[PDB]
């Protein structure tokens, strides 16, 4: 067979990388946020009630005969048939575990019908509903892709990946959806990530120490790791861009002999 | 950029193959990208990652 | 996407449709207008009726 | 003549005959009654009969036998054999067998009608017409014969009020009805029937009923229903058959069976009177109004003073569309009202709460929990999960086990049952075993004020008394308030004491359950 | 002969067809069912009569909103039909054998009309079909119904709408699959306007039907452009039969292989693929791991990617069974197998540039519509030559009605129309059919 | 007839709120040949004023 | 002219039916004319609570 | 991401010098951030050269 | 078959080749030779090889006046003209028997080349010739002289001048017969795109041929256009046949009747002519006395009137010896003709029209030009529907150099390449053979 490689580099940002990309590593879990408190902080449903539903379960809804088509099997919240909802997250350039791209590329490695969008300061997951808060309990909060202060569960208002941490090393946040409490040391979120506010503040634990945030991040930093000292990833970027522009011109054996 | 260029290949002392292109933009924009994480003016100027 | 194409793409009247060849333009120019749109645009059976 | 045989099919889910020994006959027009306890195979057996998924035999099969056209892919009625085609050829008979690949498998199972157990198989973005006229265009049919049946179709399942209405947006029993209406209109070769009516009121009840007699049975099209509420049963099927934990108890003329079904049963335990503390709860002019600038204002609530008198049972009847859902979610902190106060004596300060924020709602919403009509579990999870680590349970890993099974015990299970159950996903119970682990969810984490918005519905009368021996026993010896939503009278005298009736948004009159039962009759 | 590539045929259910097939057997140059396809293409024009009669009935000639008081006529285009089309036939009749053809579609409310091919063998271009056929349709309708001399200009604006003002079929009753051709994004682009939505409901929501649809409509328009020209031929053809034709059932393969997988299980079975049938090898190993890998053969290894592409697309919409997922399957796939093996992605990052386009113009306020109307000759879809657009109609197969751009919605008309033909309907077993046709000649 | 190709371009050019009111086309000409027409689209707010 | 081109007209009735049924937001008069100051705010050069 | 493709391409929809490139160059037709700054470059092309 | 009404044919110097030949004989949907002649113009193009070595010679990319310093190329194209053509048409070619030719034109000055047929008959429009024959030279340029892969951008914009940016082939050294479909005024407008001196120089300024190849260019895109279908089929064929080919040899006899006549006498010629033929008849006379005509056969009458149109512009122009007289000679034609009979004019008084507009931008500030850019794309000449262009064309083949943009200034790469092909250069007498392969076939 072939034994899947993740991401060139030696550093321990490419390791972060190469173990966010892979589906067999196990991300180290740093909190236990409950289901029903991510619903609450997801603001799509209300916990214990019943998913709404676009369409009939794929067995009551009659379709063609498609060999093709019914060699892949649904997802769970595909067969019952729900509506399709997101999960948000602004990623701080200051040594957050997650980046957008990162974050793409790894949900689209790791989970099944997934609609991945990378911006600047913006990541958004689609899918549906009950698989999409299963894998957002499961592997986005409370494993080391989330912290509660370099990252932050937010749509509506986003702004503050390119700025500076405050006072408490959380990413700002126009909204305020989380706060952070001195008593118990730990980040509440006192609204949904739309921004209408909580009825009950629920706590998505503590921020990660900086120390700890230097060997989790993902991203390239003058102040942390910088790409100068990993030559095989910028090898590798300067190898795709040779071999695009390689085909680009004329796409052949005799012209990639210059590659 | 400029500088660079002129320490080491000159404004016109190379003839346009990749091996320039790849050595000049790749040093440009590592100093580029480093001057954005070393001055957090620059970052917040440059909010925008397009930008 | 799908609000997006029904709120602004959906039901859209413009003023003059875009021509082509030699006198290209684009929409809302003079040379797009009907005649049947500018006796519309002219409000006199509103306040006569001669 | 003979539509489907059912040979000896023994169903077993890993050392677990769901069900064995099934075996039943069935010709191209008769009512075919399936009367069980909870949990005893009716849904496996309707799942099986359909031909999904995970639902395939280990001992027996199941004969289809048809009539066929092999140039359009039309299934038919048996008796069709013999009569001319709405294609060219005349016909051919086949004896399809299900879970043997045979192509008219297919076709066969798109002429198959399914009411799936608490399931609304709708569209929700489409209406309440376009719902159904899809029906009507997906089976066939044509502009005008569309509209005809559609209009003809939303009088049976009783409509009228909501037609342009969005699906998505219904309460209830009128999703219910909606699916119902879409599952005549495809004229199919068998209607199976899981819990046709749903927790349905008598009035609702009998016309979804009589709507089913004037389709079903006058296209002489061969019925499979289930329900473990008898008089259906009777008044619909005159071939029953009772069968317990999957195996049939018996095989007769369904009066006689539902009689012996009733003979084993149980009567209610009147618990002991209780005196209740002072007011908790007073909502003073509660309305809730949805407006669309495409279909007029639905006035949910219309104005609606109620006091709940601390530690009590309140009781919500009325029909199908009252408000009670409405109300009760805006009782929750769910929904907020459109108008009108709703104060809560947490101990004696009484919060305002059409106020968001803990320093307002929030306050009282910690002792606050509701039970959904449209419950959901989480299906990922494993119960023992659902009741511990999905909600958050202030206590230890290594000891929420044994809390989750005294909640499941004190619910209704056996020691056996909830010990088996703790390890097992919520696709793999019943409904009415989702129903009373969705119950115990909401009681394990022990709030003050519980909302349970029809705790019955799926429950044969024995489990329905232990649901209501269980709500008793947690009010007295933890003085818990509770305030119900039902429709079976016989609950609302033997569990509640202060029932009230809701009629278009109305509060009409409040009382004794019994003064109450005489308002109604 | 002058490609050494052999191909082996598969049908839509994976079963083998033949083996040892020239390549350029499914070239549009070579093929006789592609260019039985394209043929037809220009010459089918379809008429909407119902259309017509509603708005004759109501006035309602111009566009959109448009009504003009007192040209009001009441004629039954529907209840004659038949009159008018033997009219109809008998106007655009050149020879007796000739292909002119007017079929009922939907019991007099449409009519499907297939032009003769020697109105067209004098043609500079495909426009005389539908210009052939306003003016049959006026005559016809003219000399059946009495139209006094003064309501004719109603009539042509009723079929055919603001012509001579706007140089389009805006608010008219009649449509060809083909737009204006001073209407292309470039020069060549008139083969990539049919959408996913008509493929889709051209092929019946078939999988691999739309697929061929799209991918054979794509390359030949890419032949057209002049793009497969000299030494982008090879890459073309090898895109079109890895892609849209299933050769070497590698679709079917990839897809049976990732049942249960992601996209990036798919990346990992397509270079598992790619280095088991010696497409690619090793460059070199860097100093942390990463064996980089270059290309032993660049056509096919893009081709090979393609196929991926359109597994990737199928595996990820047939889990969620919803179509709009595309636009981040194309470019993650891209993104993951590039950054995987230090390799090009499909057509060299046009593929994942496309996809950008897909992603800005099917998920956000900024965007429109869905993916059901993409179409190569869109300034959005354009920068990919043919290997983008095909993996759409997979996606938009595996919906499980969740779109507002539904293929009921658009193309209920094309659909009706050009499913009738045997080659639009199930392309791929044509085109496989005429590929075995001419085996023997290469 | 109330309009004579297009209903909402005769209702949405009634507007009152237009600066040049087309009820009386003549009539307006004639105050910009005059002088007394303030016209739209000058940017006096952006310029200086010497 | 400047009137006549600066004129767009825009339905609003599939932008309101996808509002009430695909994105679930409920459309009433007062959210009609929330809109319509939110438009009339930020047509000309207007950034809503930026 | 096709930028690297079609900068040295010699295909009839891709191929055009940065000087004779320009905002209808088929890629370069829809972004921003993207254009003033090839321009920059077109004229930096020929500074060096003075 | 569908017309009873018959022609003889006449060569371009009056002498008789055939009697009772059927009207349908010279239609483009039957004629062998004007479905050859459309056939090969879409396929023909125009390489300008000594143009692309002065262009990059000299880095005149760009177009009017631009110059890209730096971007210089010494190339011998003209010298290994031999070898590229050889290059193009190795890369063009389909199959080895394909009617692939590429000659060299003016010792390697000019290429002349043929796409493949089958190349065409997957592509929706006429485009495909001019960009595979743009990306065969570009190949051949790069593997010919070993061009850097930096240059061959250069490459490109020398060959074709702003592609990508301008919708057209305006810089370049590369042209056709045919205009862009971007620069069409209409559907079907794609054989009118030929201007005047495109057509003189294709047939070396012989008067005949030129108004062979116009009328027979202008009535096949009438039937490009639809205009010529069901009954308005007749008119166009009559006209077709008796301006542009002279059926009854009656330009020719017209002509000669008027060697030392004016307009006037041109026009009692045709109605002396048209009285004996039967074909026009005494409606009334009036109290004045005059006698008002009526048409006894409508169509015949134009075609009658057309020909004498063209007659009269020839004898006019063949007097003043310059081309600046055809708008006034169809005008007054028309309207002496008119006020003297009564009846209407060459196309009811739509070329007069078009002589009024061509009065118009042929003598004022305001565009147009001379009369040797117009074509009947043009705004100012499109209104006449193949009736008022060949006596334009004929006009200037009697210019004896009066005008700034002549042929020989306008159309030199396009003139000398499509000379060299018999059939576009003498259209007559192969229109009259095609006419006469197929006389007996009605
Ligand atoms: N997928 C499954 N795997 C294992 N056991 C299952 C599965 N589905 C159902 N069961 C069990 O099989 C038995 C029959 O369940 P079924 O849903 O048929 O009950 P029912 O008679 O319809 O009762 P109810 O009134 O609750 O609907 C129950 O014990 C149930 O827990
Ligand atoms: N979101 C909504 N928008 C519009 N109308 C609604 C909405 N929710 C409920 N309604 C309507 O308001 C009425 C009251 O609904 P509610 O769910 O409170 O009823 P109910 O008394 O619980 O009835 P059931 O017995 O069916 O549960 C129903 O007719 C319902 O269709
Ligand atoms: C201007 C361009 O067309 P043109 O370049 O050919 O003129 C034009 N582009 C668009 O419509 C599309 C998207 C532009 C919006 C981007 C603004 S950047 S700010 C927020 C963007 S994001 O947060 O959602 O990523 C088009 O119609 O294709
Ligand atoms: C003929 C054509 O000019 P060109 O030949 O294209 O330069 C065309 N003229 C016009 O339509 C001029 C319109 C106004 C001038 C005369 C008004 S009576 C134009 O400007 O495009
Ligand atoms: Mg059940
Ligand atoms: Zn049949």
């Amino acid at each position: 067979a072939y034994t899947p490689q993740f991401y060139p580099g030696a550093t321990k940002v490419a390791e972060n990388r190469r173990n966010h990309l892979n589906p067999n590593y196990e991300l180290e879990k740093l909190r236990e946020i409950p289901d029903e408190d991510v619903v609450k902080i997801m603001g799509h449903r209300q916990p214990g009630e019943d998913y709404k539903t676009v369409h009939p379960p794929l067995e009551e809804m009659d379709f063609v005969e498609d060999y093709a088509r019914d060699l892949v099997e649904p997802l769970n919240g595909a067969k019952e048939g729900h509506r399709v909802r997101y999960i948000q997250f602004a990623d701080s350039m200051y040594f957050a575990p997650a980046q957008p791209y990162d974050r793409s590329r790894s949900y689209m490695s790791r989970l099944r019908g997934v609609d991945a969008g990378t911006l600047s300061g913006r990541q958004v997951v689609e899918c549906r509903e009950s698989d999409l808060e299963e894998f957002s309990k499961n592997i986005l909060m409370d494993t080391e892709l989330f912290d509660p202060a370099t990252s932050g569960m937010r749509g509506a208002t986003v702004h503050g990946h390119s700025l500076r941490l405050d006072e408490n090393g959380m990413m700002f946040d126009a909204l305020q959806r989380c706060v952070f409490d001195e008593k118990t040391g730990h980040v509440m979120y006192v609204k949904d990530q739309v921004g209408k506010p909580l009825d009950a503040p629920v706590d998505v634990g503590e921020p990660i120490p900086e120390a700890k945030l230097r060997e989790i991040t993902t991203i390239y930093r003058n102040d942390g790791v910088a790409m100068r000292a990993d030559p095989d990833v910028i090898e590798v970027v300067k190898r795709i861009h040779r071999a695009r522009t390689l085909g680009g011109y004329i796409p052949t054996n005799e012209t990639f002999k210059g590659l | 950029a400029l500088d660079y260029v002129e320490k080491k290949y000159g404004r016109m002392g190379t003839k346009a193959t990749m091996d320039v292109v790849e050595d000049v933009a790749g040093e440009v924009t590592l100093y580029a990208l480093e001057q954005y994480d070393d001055y957090p003016a620059l970052l917040e100027d440059h909010f925008g990652g397009s930008q | 996407a799908d609000f997006s194409y029904a709120s602004k793409h959906a039901d859209v009247i413009q003023m003059g449709n875009a021509l082509p060849g030699r006198r290209a333009r684009g929409p809302n120019e003079p040379g797009g207008i009907r005649f049947g749109i500018l006796s519309d645009v002219v409000q006199t059976t509103r306040v006569s009726e001669d | 003549m003979l539509l489907l045989e059912v040979k000896n099919v023994s169903k077993s889910y890993g050392d677990t005959e769901v069900l064995k020994n099934v075996s039943f006959e069935l010709n191209e027009g008769d009512v075919m009654g399936v009367l069980g306890r909870s949990g005893a195979g009716k849904s496996v057996l309707l799942h099986m009969l359909r031909g999904m998924e995970g639902y395939e035999p280990t001992s027996g099969q199941i004969i289809y036998h048809v009539a066929y056209c092999p140039h359009c892919e039309n299934v038919e009625a048996p008796s069709q054999v013999g009569k001319k085609c709405e294609c060219e050829t005349e016909y051919v008979a086949k004896s399809v067998d299900f879970w043997n690949n045979n192509e008219i498998t297919y076709a066969l199972k798109k002429k198959i009608a399914i009411m799936l157990q608490r399931t609304f198989a709708l569209y929700g973005e489409k209406t309440v017409a376009e719902n159904i006229m899809e029906a009507l265009t997906a089976a066939g049919y044509e502009g005008k014969d569309a509209t005809e049946w559609a209009l003809n179709l939303i009088k049976m399942v009783k409509l009228e009020h909501r037609v342009a209405h969005i699906s998505r947006d219904l309460s209830g029993g009128e999703k219910q009805r909606v699916v119902l209406a879409r599952q005549i209109a495809k004229n199919p070769v068998i209607f199976l029937a899981d819990e046709p009516t749903g927790t349905l009121d008598p009035k609702t009840a009998k016309f979804v009923h009589n709507a089913l007699t004037e389709a079903v049975i006058k296209h002489n099209i061969a019925m499979v229903i289930t329900s473990h509420w008898p008089e259906v049963i009777e008044e619909l099927c005159q071939k029953a058959i009772w069968l317990d934990k999957g195996e049939m108890r018996l095989v007769g003329e369904s009066k006689h069976v539902v009689e012996e079904f009733m003979k084993t049963v149980t009567s209610m335990k009147e618990f002991e009177k209780v005196e209740v503390k002072d007011e908790l709860l007073k909502l003073e002019n509660v309305e809730k109004r949805y407006v669309s600038v495409d279909r007029g204002i639905v006035k949910a609530v219309d104005g609606i003073d109620v006091s709940i008198n601390e530690k009590e049972i309140f009781g919500l009847v009325g029909v199908s569309g009252a408000g009670k859902t409405t109300l009760s979610k805006i009782i929750a902190a769910v929904i907020p009202p459109s108008k009108g106060n709703y104060e809560f004596r947490l101990a004696d300060e009484w919060v305002d709460m059409t106020k968001v924020g803990p320093l307002y709602r929030g306050r009282a919403k910690r002792y606050i929990g509701m039970l959904f009509q449209e419950y959901s579990l989480y299906p990922h999870r494993t119960i023992l999960y659902n009741l511990t680590e999905s909600i958050g349970l202030e206590m230890p890993g290594e000891f929420a086990k044994m809390k989750a099974e005294h909640t499941l015990v004190s619910v209704g299970f056996t020691e056996e049952e909830a010990e088996n159950m703790l390890e097992k996903h919520p696709s793999e119970l019943s409904v009415g075993e989702k129903h009373r682990v969705a119950l115990a969810q909401v009681l394990i984490r022990e709030p003050h004020l519980i909302l349970l918005d029809e705790p019955t519905g799926t429950m044969d009368p024995i489990t329905r008394n232990q649901v209501a021996e269980s709500i008793q026993k947690s009010r007295s010896e933890l003085d818990q308030t509770y305030v119900i939503v039902s429709h079976d009278m016989d609950f609302v005298l033997n569990v509640c004491d202060r029932a009230a009736l809701v009629r278009g948004g109305k509060i009409i009159k409040t009382g004794k359950p019994d003064e109450i039962v005489k308002i109604l009759s | 002969v002058k490609y050494e590539d052999k191909i082996s045929l598969y049908d839509a259910k994976g079963n083998l067809v033949a083996e040892n097939v020239p390549l350029e057997a499914i070239s549009p140059l070579y093929n006789p069912t592609i260019k039985s396809m394209v043929k037809n293409i220009k010459r089918t024009v379809a008429v909407n009569l119902a259309g017509i009669e509603g708005t004759l009935a109501a006035g309602k000639i111009g566009g959109k909103g448009c009504q003009v008081p007192g040209r009001t006529l009441d004629i039954s285009a529907v209840s004659n039909a038949q009159a008018i089309a033997d009219e109809v036939e008998k106007i655009l009749k050149v020879s007796e054998d000739d292909d002119t053809a007017v079929k009922i579609i939907n019991g007099g409310k449409q009519l499907a009309v297939q032009v003769p091919t020697a109105r067209l063998e004098v043609a500079a271009e495909y426009s005389v079909s539908m210009l052939s056929t306003a003016m049959a349709l006026k005559e016809a309708l003219i000399k059946t119904f009495n139209i006094d001399m003064f309501d004719g200009s109603t009539v042509h604006a009723a079929i055919v709408g603001n012509y001579p003002q706007v140089m389009d079929y805006a608010g008219g009753n009649i449509a060809s699959l083909l737009g204006a051709p001073s209407m292309m994004e470039g020069l060549g682009y008139a083969l990539r306007n049919i959408p996913v939505n008509h493929a889709v409901a051209t092929t019946k929501k078939n999988m691999m039907n739309a697929i061929a649809f799209s991918s054979v409509m794509e390359q030949t328009a890419t032949f057209e452009m002049g793009d497969a020209v000299g030494s982008f031929e090879r890459q073309h053809l090898l895109g079109l039969a890895y892609q849209g034709l299933n050769a070497d059932n590698l679709v079917i393969d990839f897809i049976k292989a990732n049942a249960k997988g992601t996209v990036g299980s798919v990346v990992e079975t397509v270079i598992d693929r790619a280095i088991a049938d010696g497409v690619i090898v090793v460059d070199k190993t860097m100093s942390s791991g990463f064996n980089m890998y270059k290309p032993a053969d660049v056509n096919k290894w893009n081709a090979y990617a393609a196929a991926g592409l359109v597994a990737a697309v199928a595996v990820s919409c047939g889990a969620a069974r919803a179509a709009q997922n595309v636009a981040s399957v194309i470019l993650y796939f891209n993104d993951i197998l590039e950054y995987e093996t230090g390799l090009p992605g499909v057509d060299y990052g046009r593929s994942m540039g496309t996809a950008v386009g897909f992603s800005f113009f099917s998920h956000s306020i900024y965007g429109g519509g869905g993916p059901g109307i993409f179409n190569g000759n869109h300034v959005v879809t354009r920068h990919s030559k043919g290997f983008a657009i095909p993996p759409v109609c997979a996606a938009m197969c595996a919906d499980a009605g969740t779109q507002m751009f539904s293929p009921e919605h658009t193309s209920g008309l094309v659909g009706s129309v050009y499913s009738a033909f045997d080659e639009f309907r199930e392309p791929m077993k044509y085109v496989i059919e005429g590929a075995l046709s001419i085996k023997d000649q290469f | 007839d109330a309009f004579a190709l297009n209903p909402l371009v005769k209702v949405a050019f009634a507007d009152p709120m237009l600066v040049f009111d087309f009820s009386k086309p003549r009539k307006e000409i004639a105050r910009g040949a005059l002088r007394e027409f303030e016209a739209a689209g000058e940017r006096d707010v952006i310029l200086p004023a010497k | 002219w400047d009137d006549i081109r600066r004129t767009v007209i825009v339905g609003m009735d599939t932008a309101h039916s996808v509002l009430e049924k695909r994105l679930g937001v409920e459309v009433t008069p007062e959210t009609i004319n929330e809109y319509m100051h939110t438009i009339n705010h930020s047509l000309p050069g207007g950034a809503v609570v930026q | 991401q096709c930028g690297a493709s079609n900068s040295l391409a010699i295909r009839n929809d891709e191929a055009a010098p940065l000087e004779l490139r320009g905002p209808n160059y088929p890629n370069y037709a829809m972004n921003v951030g993207h254009q003033g700054e090839y321009a920059g470059i077109a004229q930096a092309a020929h500074s060096a050269r003075g």
